[PDB]
């Protein structure tokens, strides 16, 4: 049967002979990728419904073709990944699922555990250190966000810092600097960045930076007399 | 058409076939239902007035979940004759669920759908007249096929399966010279080359290469051409060339191999040459990210072209087959548009009103574009240009880069995409970045743009765009300051920051080793060769890619010009501008050729950034 030269008649005969374990190899050898998905659909519908995974572990190797076919179901993609023990795939799938309904911190502990107990690489070590930093940020956000009812949730450092600078808490807003090792250069002309965006001149008493803030005051808005001749 | 590629002649066949099918549906009042992704392509081919006059259809709609609520409003109303859906299943191998839910709920009594496919040239004009009843039923097609393809999943409701295979072959839209095939996006707006899920790359790549090979086979068999020389570049191009060769050598009919013996053959030839130089976008990720300076490039990265060549904000069409003002200004530099427009306006004063309307619209659009370039974060459009020009030649110092990256981060407001593209270019230009800067750059990125940015910087850190100093897919592992010595990219050039694209010189070297003669040359096999050849140019490309096997040269025949330079991975439209310059300069030098640029879909920097997200 396999000596045919029609690319469809021999595919039909091999499957019709009940030797449905070699036609897949021929199909992936010819690289049609259009009849193969049809063959998978036909073969899945007539069997115990549980030996598909058994066939796909040994045969077809990884070749995520059928996985790509089921990408918008989110149900069949779960149990197969769980059984195959592809924990990275499960973590990415649940990450994408959380990305949908504007909620990522809810799924964060799972990533903290899925990427945990991996013992396979060192970039994952950097990822889990970043996750530890995120957890420290979250616990500090909860600590500082509950003293005053200002409705602090999610957001990033700069988003929190920008509103924190207004009505700033001295010796507390700079307290996080030593905890997170914030760069000195970035924070210099940032308080003015967060102030003059609204209606006002604290930079005048900020003389304790460098060149750029001259242009920044020149950019936004008059009153060019401050700090004319510091150089 | 007939060995002379009349590109505009390709347009008529698709329209004629669609009109014939729609008029053969039923002689009544019809309502058309079109998939959202394929509708812009159809509107770019058939106008609404022509569609109404040629066939009795009087309504067009869209596949949406809104139709489910409108099933009792829109579907319940009208329905004079039937409902004819139109779907695209060439990729993603899955019918949209909208029709599945609408069939069972509204309970349609007549289901007819249209599915697109490439032209089956192997059907060879129905193969005469079935050989006088197959010489007594000696041949038959009943059950001599698999029960169904893809649509086998449709086995519910009724038996109303009046499928209709509308044919489709590539046709040019943006310009006469360049055709375009839409195989780089799915129905979910996911990139076909850079998907946002790092678990299924191999299958997606295989599907893309298969579809590209199918389209090339369709065009080749339609035009009746005989490829003689192939210059494959990269890894994927090797598989593409081998698959195309096998498929051509298998499915070809008779009565042409006899011609293949007469033409060409042994001990003789007839002086006909076609070339099939193939490239991959991953080979040169240096120049999909630079800032566009040509008119259509500037108009493109600020307002994204859809599947059809048009824009949402404006109303006038940019089609070249009815207007000539757009023909002479599309690819010119932005600076040389004003005075040219002034001269065009002043010359008509001494001297039909359609021309006046066209020039007025062009003047208004140019004024609006010029106004929006400035006053919108003033200086950024130029500052990015100076920074890119400084980086390309190489002036990075010790830790000074961290000062300038945040210099325009919040002094002038700017989008995330510009910063990400610029930092990717920074990390790619030097071919390596040390281990003492990621710890700060990644920290600042995750600090300023949320927590999900770590996933982006991790996923993007394996395709080669974001690599660290401490089945290869043909990455690039050579310093760019070296490439500025062998090649003369930085001195003739436009549409960029005065830099020649790397693909430009890669194709230049195949026919004339002049710039390669000035630097790194003591002897060459030739100076002006008509046929494409690669010899004594291995070591330079051995170190450039880490393997002396990316270059492939194939001769098929044993023994003025049409060159098919396909582009697997999108076309940065600035390359199209320099392709015409190449054609002109080569024709001036003595070698006369014609270039057709096959594209799988326009690609651009920002359009890439949403892809890997």
């Amino acid at each position: 049967a396999l000596l045919e030269k029609n690319e469809e008649a021999r595919i039909e005969q091999l499957y019709n002979l009940d030797d449905d374990s070699i036609a897949l190899k021929e199909c992936i050898k010819v690289q049609n990728y259009s009849l193969t998905i049809s063959l998978l659909i036909a073969l899945s519908k007539k069997l115990t419904n549980s030996q598909l995974t058994k066939l796909l572990i040994i045969d077809m190797f990884n070749n995520p073709l059928y996985l790509y076919y089921m990408r918008m179901d989110k149900a069949y993609l779960y149990d197969f990944y769980r059984q195959t023990d592809r924990f990275i795939d499960l973590a990415h799938v649940l990450l994408q699922q959380g990305k949908e309904q504007q909620s990522l911190h809810s799924f964060l502990p799972q990533i903290k555990d899925l990427y945990s107990q991996v013992q396979n690489s060192e970039v994952v070590n950097n990822t889990i250190e970043q996750l530890q930093r995120q957890e420290k940020l979250w616990i500090y956000q909860e600590s500082l966000g509950k003293r005053f009812a200002i409705s602090f949730t999610n957001m990033t450092l700069d988003q929190t810092l920008s509103k924190l600078i207004e009505t700033g808490q001295d010796k507390q807003v700079k307290e996080i600097v030593k905890k997170f090792k914030i760069s000195e250069k970035k924070l210099y002309h940032l308080k003015c960045k967060t102030l003059v965006e609204a209606k006002k001149d604290e930079l005048l008493q900020f003389a304790q930076g460098y060149m750029p803030f001259y242009t920044y005051l020149k950019s936004r808005g008059d009153k060019a007399s401050p700090y004319v001749n510091m150089i | 058409m007939n060995r002379f590629w009349n590109t505009k002649k390709f347009s008529l066949t698709n329209a004629d076939g669609l009109c014939a099918t729609l008029n053969e549906i039923s002689q009544n009042d019809e309502v058309l239902v079109v998939q959202p992704s394929v509708l812009p392509v159809l509107n770019s081919l058939l106008t609404f007035q022509d569609l109404t006059q040629s066939t009795p259809v009087r309504k067009i709609t869209l596949l949406d979940d809104q139709l489910s609520d409108d099933l009792p409003s829109a579907l319940g109303s009208v329905p004079q004759m039937d409902l004819i859906f139109l779907i695209d299943v060439r990729t993603s191998l899955r019918l949209p669920p909208q029709l599945l839910d609408a069939a069972q709920k509204h309970n349609l009594s007549s289901l007819h759908i249209i599915y697109c496919r490439w032209k089956p040239s192997f059907q060879n004009t129905l193969e005469d007249t079935e050989q006088w009843q197959k010489d007594g039923f000696d041949l038959n097609s009943k059950k001599t096929h698999f029960p169904n393809v893809i649509e086998s999943q449709l086995k519910e409701l009724s038996n109303e399966y009046t499928l209709y295979p509308w044919d489709l072959l590539p046709f040019p839209q943006i310009d006469e010279n360049v055709l375009l095939t839409h195989s780089l996006y799915n129905m979910e707006n996911v990139n076909m080359y850079y998907p946002n899920l790092r678990s299924l790359q191999s299958a997606t790549e295989s599907i893309l290469v298969d579809d590209m090979v199918n389209s090339l086979q369709s065009l080749i068999f339609e035009t009746n051409s005989i490829i003689t020389n192939v210059v494959s570049i990269g890894n994927l191009s090797k598989r593409c060339s081998h698959l195309l060769k096998k498929r051509i050598d298998e499915h070809q009919t008779e009565n042409d191999l006899f011609i293949k013996g007469t033409l060409y053959g042994e001990r003789t030839n007839c002086g006909l040459e076609m070339d099939l130089i193939i490239l991959e976008r991953n080979t040169d990720p240096i120049t999909p990210l630079l800032t566009q300076l040509t008119y259509a490039g500037i108009l493109d990265d600020l307002y994204e072209f859809n599947s059809g060549i048009k824009i949402k904000e404006k109303d006038m069409n940019f089609n070249y087959k009815e207007d000539k003002i757009w023909n002479d200004l599309k690819f010119l530099n932005f600076g040389s548009i004003g005075p040219q427009l002034n001269k065009l306006a002043k010359e008509l004063q001494t001297q039909l009103q359609q021309r006046q309307a066209f020039l007025k619209n062009h003047t208004t659009l140019s004024s609006d574009v010029l106004k929006v370039v400035e006053t919108e974060e003033y200086g950024s459009f130029n500052k990015i240009l100076e920074l890119e020009l400084e980086i390309l030649m190489g002036n990075t110092l010790n830790n000074d880069i961290e000062d300038i990256i945040l210099e325009l981060q919040y002094q002038y407001e700017v989008d995330q995409k510009k910063i990400l593209r610029l930092i990717c270019l920074l990390s790619l230009c030097k071919n390596s970045l040390r281990e003492k800067d990621y710890e700060y750059l990644r920290t600042f990125m995750i600090d300023s743009w949320g927590i999900e940015k770590c996933f982006q910087l991790e996923s993007l850190a394996e395709l080669g765009f974001f690599t660290s100093k401490t089945s290869k897919s043909t990455r690039l592992q050579k310093e760019y300051r070296y490439i500025s010595q062998w090649f003369n990219t930085v001195p003739a050039t436009f549409a960029y920051s005065g830099v020649v694209p790397l693909t430009m010189r890669l194709v230049q070297m195949l026919y004339d080793r002049s710039i390669l003669f000035h630097n790194y040359s003591s002897q060459q096999p030739f100076i002006l060769s008509r046929e494409p050849r690669v010899s004594q140019t291995e070591d330079l490309i051995e170190q450039l890619y880490g393997d002396s096997h990316a270059i492939e040269e194939s001769i098929w025949v044993p023994g003025e010009d049409i060159a098919l330079v396909v582009f697997l991975g999108g076309v940065t439209m600035g390359e199209i501008a320099i392709m015409k310059h190449l054609q002109k300069i080569l024709g001036k030098k003595g070698i006369n050729k014609r270039f057709i640029i096959i594209a799988d879909g326009l690609i651009n920097g920002t359009r890439i950034m949403n892809s890997i997200s």
